[PDB]
RNA sequence: CGCCACACGGGGUAAGAGCUGAACGCAUCUAAGCUCGAAACCCACUUGGAAAAGAGACACCGCCGAGGUCCCGCGUACAAG
RNA sequence: CGAGUGGCUUGCUACCUCGAUGUCGGUUCCCUCCAUCCUGCCCGUGCAGAAGCGGGCAAGGGUGAGGUUGUUCGCCUAUUAAAGGAGGUCGUGAGCUGGGUUUAGACCGUCGUGAGACAGGUCGGCUGCUAUCUACUGGGUGUGUAGGUGUCUGACAAGA
RNA sequence: UGUCCCAACGUUGGGCCCGGUGAACUGUACAUUCCAGUGCGGAGUCUGGAGACACCCAGGGGGAAGCGAAGACCCUAUGGA
RNA sequence: AGCCUGUGUACCAGGAGGGGAACAACCCAGAGAUAGGUUAAGGUCCCCAAGUGUGGAUUAAGUGUAAUCCUCUGAAGGUGGUCUCGAGCCCUAGACAGCCGGGAGGUGAGCUUAGAAGCAGCUACCCUCUAAGAAAAGCGUAACAGCUUACCGGCCGAGGUU
């Protein structure tokens, strides 16, 4: 994919439960897979800021629950490093449900997003209120 | 068996060891004719290829040594020439000679230029959509022509649709 | 079952129907083919397929070869072509199989085969000097379905 | 570093195994032998199958080790060792009184041993120790 | 189903034993191109700090922007090219033929060598040039040593000696070039060889860690779950199958880890200067203060502070040179804290 | 869990694409010869390596003294050594 | 229908071992094979392209994470360039585990007059040893080459 | 929630070196082995090659079908309970 | 099956010594001690005693350098790889191949069909000019055209073909 523009220490793994930062009706998401990733023996697949991931809906509306969807990680608690050396970390781990074209399924994003993410998925960005 | 080849008056044939050199007004060509028990030599105004063996394998090479020698006679006088036409459908192909190699550009719209080095003292002349490869050494000349055509070989797609390339039009 | 199991003559002759029961029927549909109403002497050419090694040929193999040979002769000369071919051997040898370890191992009856000594004619065809090559092709296809190597020998035929 | 050889053999265009056999015979008889121009020694057959064999010897090995030589220098010296009981006193003595050289470090020229010569005009299927070494990856120091 | 998995550790850096010379020894040299010139230099590791640079990469989305970059400070005072050794080509590879020495020797070179009192530089030169006439001359190299004394943070005074090849134009020209340097007094500097922004290969003897087990030394797993409480925590499963009935040298075992020579490729030289601009407040931990010739290498360098590190023009650079990077800031903040 | 560094390019081939070419006047990529062509082979690069028994090379110093050991203060080293 | 190769399945034999060579599966760690799943290079196509499908060279590297089940196997899920198969005492208990199998306690179904039995099911149920030799990973002392210091060479060796 | 991803750093007692004390298991012999083969078909000792200068320290245990127990399984005995 | 179970015989068991790499029963050989000599099986380039023996031929695959065998594999099928032998027919009245030239008229045969003219199908398949030349063998065309085969002539010159 397009260079992120920052160094990321993946703070999530297959099975991690995270916040769904949008208004799709999904409240909590579970990580099932990470797009383009291939690990190594005994290694739990990891995902972090900027990665596109397959998710299953753990908490939310009946219609959304249990659905297997694609999403993009927009925030994480583990730090990331920007070109100038500073580390950046968020209050929580969150992702936004996205479709086959990477356009947000929802209509509004909740909470801040990382500039790095916004830049990779512009349509996701063109929905963000705050971009840190 | 023994075969004698009367050398042309335009030509001079000298040979030391297993190498033979032929010179004419069109240049010179040297070759190595080495095979078990086949002696090649210049006896006065004639070249001799002889052997005490006469089995299928020996006879085969004797016949081969001859054509090679007659081809050298021809090349040093009349010379050798292959004609080639450059054909392209959608993307204009730029064919040019640069240094000791012919360079082809925009083949099928490629950014990177395709190229091949010219063998021997072979000469390559292009005029419009026509190329003429010529020289005294049929080996070097023949290969150079072939290399140019090969240089536009495509394996990836259907050739019947994509035919762009430089093809040998006339074979000497 | 592989022919390696029965192609050799490594057992007594086992053919007595009076002491053997349950013998499977043969798969060979015909032994005399072509125009079997006409004599063999009525032909200028006589070509046989000769076996080069002594062996046993199971009926399933005689049928496959004969079939794959007459079939060709039919395809090249027609369902009524002026020719005639003969499979001169019949599968008299009964074969067993021990199908409990080596205890009371005598096998149950599973098939039949014909014993052919090297040099013998398995098949023999009679054709006109025209179809002489169509029969040589039928045999080529026949010896490809039986164990041993074979010689396609041309008996009456000095038209070459 | 100086080797008073009673005999100086010229391996140029000579069948390696045939020379090796005579050099071993002479070393056992007490002769100090120096084989010269090893890189030009010859071996008959398909270059392709000959090389496959020497490449296999190079690839063989394990912790204990199977150190096989790559230079015409050692290839030849090893060829001779396989014809000498190099683990016995008399055998090691013979082997150690034999040396092989790249080119010819002597002023005198070596002699060509009878029966070991190969006629290039009558043979095309043969390879040169030097050619084998280069294929094996040796540094063509000769 | 027994999933695949690469082996633990590389089999290309062994045997994993203690290095014979603490002074690194290059096993390769750059190719001959430009004018003749010494193909290497040396210095002593001091510590690290960071700098802020203006992006150089013309293919980078960030070209022309601030970028923080880690830097290892290496004190690189002048060295003395004390002699010229010539190698001749022989059937058994390259062998030293002779050397051309000088008269002016640093006051303490006698702490390592038996400095020459009676030498003849002309007979030697003669022999060398004769070898070139004959065409049996192999590469040309300079016997070089460092001047530890010029570095206060380093206790030693005994110079460290290494041979450095001289590459360049034609042999006749670089042979002359070599003799020039030597005869003077041999004194040369980091400038004479490298320019800020070029790529160098750095060689050094890594930090020693004495004996360490397979987990640390080879990166094998520790026993897991219940397997970690039975009496085995940091031991591998087995030393091999029933057959072959022997332990292969390829199985990860305990032993010496660290203090091995390593050659790190393509280290970008960020800046070559002199003074105390890179020095750190309070002093580099376990080293001292820098105030003199120095070199800022991008990233890390093998070895502990004070160890002798060697530079060489990169022999396999991946990228083109972008000389004299713009340094907008050099951290001097204390390294304690 | 952080940070840095980890080729391009040569050489010879396989399958394959061809050149010249005869046995077999022609034809033929093959029989002799040749041009190309794989992450594979060799080289490039890194690491070990004078116990390589052909047991190595060079320079200087020294044989009444060069160098070294013990001793002492210490670690860029270290289980003893 | 015919001819073979392997020794991965199963069967057969009873040649070795009953003064004992500790079962299956898993795990950990190492080497290998090719009948190639991916990756490189090719040929054909019912090859426009994109992509399929079939075939050739090729073992350098890779071939991963999860749900049921002791399972091997297999079924299933989301990823992936692909998530190949096989040998090493069905590699690996003087390395680990002890879930299955396979002692003594007990229950069920079936069988048996009964004691008791049943590759039928079920709950519980023990894992000894200070390494002599050899092998290998690292570290020393001597001898040999034959006064000392410093610098090298490079036969061979390892690498993905 | 360090069971795991994926391991790290630290604490105490050992381990290592020194003084003193001071056993046992085990031992047909020889024994520096490795790759193949052969052999009662599962060899450090046979055959062919390869490798191999001697001794010592620490180590984790691949092999000696390692040591420990005249196989508790299976069968046999004109055995026992 | 290095299996099971018979039979005859010699061997191992209980049999050395020589050979077979090693190897109970495959080969030589049955053996008191000691000594000289000659052979046996098997071998004679080196390891290792004896040939780098002679006349001749074949093989280019390192085939092979392996009597026997659990032990040494190699099959059905295929081969213009190469060597040797034989039979038929053609040929200096010029063969085989190649190259050059000619391949022509009635007449686009008749039928079928809107049309089909060598070449959809059906039937016939005849004669002029001539050194040859089909009522056309293979492509080709909507049908023609066009490209070749047969057939004749020339150049060339020695074996060719089955
Ligand atoms: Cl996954
Ligand atoms: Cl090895
Ligand atoms: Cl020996
Ligand atoms: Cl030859
Ligand atoms: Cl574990
Ligand atoms: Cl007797
Ligand atoms: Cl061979
Ligand atoms: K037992
Ligand atoms: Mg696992
Ligand atoms: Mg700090
Ligand atoms: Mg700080
Ligand atoms: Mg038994
Ligand atoms: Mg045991
Ligand atoms: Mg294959
Ligand atoms: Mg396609
Ligand atoms: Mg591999
Ligand atoms: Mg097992
Ligand atoms: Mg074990
Ligand atoms: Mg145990
Ligand atoms: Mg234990
Ligand atoms: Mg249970
Ligand atoms: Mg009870
Ligand atoms: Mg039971
Ligand atoms: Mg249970
Ligand atoms: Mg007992
Ligand atoms: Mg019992
Ligand atoms: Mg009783
Ligand atoms: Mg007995
Ligand atoms: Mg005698
Ligand atoms: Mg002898
Ligand atoms: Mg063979
Ligand atoms: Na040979
Ligand atoms: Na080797
Ligand atoms: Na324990
Ligand atoms: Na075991
Ligand atoms: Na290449
Ligand atoms: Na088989
Ligand atoms: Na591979
Ligand atoms: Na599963
Ligand atoms: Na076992
Ligand atoms: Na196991
Ligand atoms: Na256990
Ligand atoms: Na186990
Ligand atoms: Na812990
Ligand atoms: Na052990
Ligand atoms: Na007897
Ligand atoms: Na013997
Ligand atoms: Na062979
Ligand atoms: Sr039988
Ligand atoms: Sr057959
Ligand atoms: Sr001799
Ligand atoms: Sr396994
Ligand atoms: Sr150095
Ligand atoms: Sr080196
Ligand atoms: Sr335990
Ligand atoms: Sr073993
Ligand atoms: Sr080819
Ligand atoms: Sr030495
Ligand atoms: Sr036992
Ligand atoms: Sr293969
Ligand atoms: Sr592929
Ligand atoms: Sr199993
Ligand atoms: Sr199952
Ligand atoms: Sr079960
Ligand atoms: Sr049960
Ligand atoms: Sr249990
Ligand atoms: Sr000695
Ligand atoms: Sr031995
Ligand atoms: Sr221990
Ligand atoms: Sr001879
Ligand atoms: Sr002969
Ligand atoms: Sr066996
Ligand atoms: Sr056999
Ligand atoms: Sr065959």
């Amino acid at each position: 994919m397009e260079a992120l523009g920052a160094d990321v220490t993946q703070g999530l793994e297959k099975g991690s439960l995270i916040t769904c930062a949008d208004n799709t009706g999904a409240r909590e998401l579970k990580v099932i897979s990470v797009h383009g990733y291939s690990g190594t023996k005994n290694r739990l697949p990891k995902a972090g800021l900027g990665d596109k991931i397959t998710v299953s809906v753990t908490k939310g509306t009946p219609e959304m629950r249990r659905q297997v969807l694609e999403a993009v990680v927009v925030r994480q608690r583990k730090p990331i490093r920007r070109p100038d050396g500073t580390r950046v970390k968020f209050e929580d781990n969150a992702a936004v449900i996205v479709d086959e074209n990477e356009d947000p399924r929802g209509t509004e994003l909740k909470g801040p997003i990382a500039r790095e993410v916004a830049q990779r998925f512009g349509s996701v960005a063109s929905a963000a209120t705050m971009i840190v | 068996p023994r075969v004698e080849l009367e050398i042309p008056e335009d030509v001079d044939a000298e040979q030391d060891h297993l190498d033979i050199t032929v010179e004419g007004d069109n240049g010179s060509v040297t070759r190595r004719l080495w095979y078990p028990d086949i002696d090649v030599s210049v006896d006065g105004d004639t070249v001799v290829i002889e052997s005490d063996e006469d089995n299928a394998k020996t006879m085969s090479t004797i016949g081969t040594f001859q054509s090679h020698i007659e081809n050298m006679f021809h090349g040093v006088t009349e010379g050798w020439e292959y004609g080639m036409e450059v054909f392209y459908s959608h993307f204009p192909m730029q064919v040019n000679v640069e240094g000791d190699e012919v360079v082809i550009e925009n083949f099928l719209g490629e950014k990177a230029p395709r190229r091949t080095t010219i063998h021997g003292d072979t000469d390559v002349e292009i005029d419009g959509e026509e190329l003429t490869v010529s020289g005294p050494d049929i080996e070097a000349v023949g290969q150079t022509a072939a290399d140019i055509e090969q240089l536009t070989r495509i394996n990836d797609k259907d050739v019947r649709v994509f035919q762009d390339g430089v093809y040998i039009t006339r074979k000497p | 079952k592989p022919a390696s199991m029965y192609r050799d003559i490594d057992k007594p002759a086992y053919t007595r129907r009076e002491y053997i029961t349950g013998i499977p029927g043969s798969k060979i549909a015909q032994h005399k083919m072509g125009r079997k109403q006409k004599d063999a002497d009525d032909y200028p050419v006589q070509i046989s397929l000769i076996v080069e090694e002594t062996v046993q040929l199971r009926h399933g193999s005689l049928e496959a070869s004969r079939l794959s040979a007459n079939r060709h002769l039919i395809k090249e000369l027609g369902e009524e072509g002026d020719y005639k071919m003969t499979l001169r051997k019949f599968p008299h040898q009964v074969l067993r199989e021990n199908k409990d370890g080596m205890r009371a191992a005598f096998g149950k009856i599973v098939g039949t085969a014909a014993r052919v000594q090297a040099g013998e004619q398995l098949f023999t065809a009679y054709c006109n000097v025209e179809d002489a090559e169509h029969v040589k092709e039928a045999f080529r296809r026949a010896y490809n379905k039986i164990t041993p190597s074979c010689r396609i020998d041309s008996s009456p035929a000095g038209n070459a | 570093a100086e080797f008073d050889a009673d005999v100086i053999v010229d391996a140029r265009d000579c069948i390696m195994g045939r020379v090796a056999s005579q050099v071993a015979e002479q070393a056992l008889d007490g002769e100090t032998v120096a084989v010269v121009n090893a890189e030009r020694a010859v071996i008959t057959g398909r270059e392709e199958q000959i090389v496959e064999k020497y490449e296999k010897r190079v690839d063989i090995g394990n912790d204990n080790g199977y150190f096989y030589p790559k230079r015409p220098d050692g290839i030849f010296k090893r060829t001779i060792r396989g014809m000498l009981p190099h683990k016995k006193q008399r055998g090691r003595e013979a082997f150690e009184s034999v040396r092989v050289y790249l080119g010819n470090p002597y002023d005198e020229d070596g002699e060509v041993l009878d029966g070991t010569s190969l006629d290039r005009l009558s043979n095309i299927k043969f390879v040169t120790l030097g050619e084998i070494s280069e294929t094996l990856g040796a540094n063509k120091t000769w | 189903p027994q999933p695949s998995r690469p082996r633990k550790g590389s089999l290309g850096f062994g045997p994993r034993k203690r290095s014979t010379s603490e002074t690194p020894r290059f096993n390769s040299w750059p190719s001959d191109d430009g004018q003749p010139g010494v193909q290497g230099f040396a210095g002593y590791k001091a510590g690290m700090t960071h700098v802020v640079l203006v992006n150089d990469e013309p293919n980078s989305p960030r070209e022309g922007m601030e970028e923080t970059v880690p830097v290892t400070v290496i004190e690189t005072p002048p060295m003395r090219a004390v002699a010229l050794r010539a190698y001749e080509d022989t059937p058994y590879g390259q062998r030293p033929l002779t050397e051309v020495w000088t008269d002016e020797f640093h006051s303490e070179l006698d702490r390592t060598l038996d400095v020459p009192e009676d030498h003849d530089p002309d007979a030697a030169e003669e022999q060398i040039r004769d070898a070139h006439e004959a065409g049996d001359l192999g590469d040309l190299r300079l016997i070089t040593h460092t001047v530890p004394d010029a570095v206060p943070s380093v206790p030693k005074k005994k110079p460290d000696v290494m041979e450095t090849r001289v590459g360049g134009g034609s042999v006749s020209d670089r042979l002359d070039h070599a003799l020039d340097i030597v005869e003077d007094g041999g004194e040369h500097a980091m400038n004479d060889i490298f320019r800020a922004g070029e790529y160098a290969d750095v060689a050094g003897v890594t930090k020693g860690k004495g004996t360490q087990g397979p987990v640390k030394r080879w990166g094998v797993q520790k026993r897991k779950g219940k397997h970690a409480r039975q009496g085995w925590r940091r031991r591998i499963g087995n030393l091999g199958p029933w057959n072959p009935s022997r332990v292969r040298s390829t199985v990860p075992q305990q032993g010496q880890t660290g203090y091995h020579q390593r050659t790190e490729l393509n280290k970008r030289l960020i800046d070559i200067g002199e003074g105390d601009e890179p020095t750190v407040d309070g002093g580099f931990v376990n080293y001292g203060e820098v105030d003199g010739p120095y070199t800022l290498v991008k990233g890390s360098v093998p070895g502990p502070d004070k160890r002798l590190v060697r530079f060489r023009p990169a022999v396999r650079p991946n990228d083109q040179p972008r000389l004299d990077p713009e340094v907008r800031y050099v951290s001097n903040e204390s390294n304690q804290g």
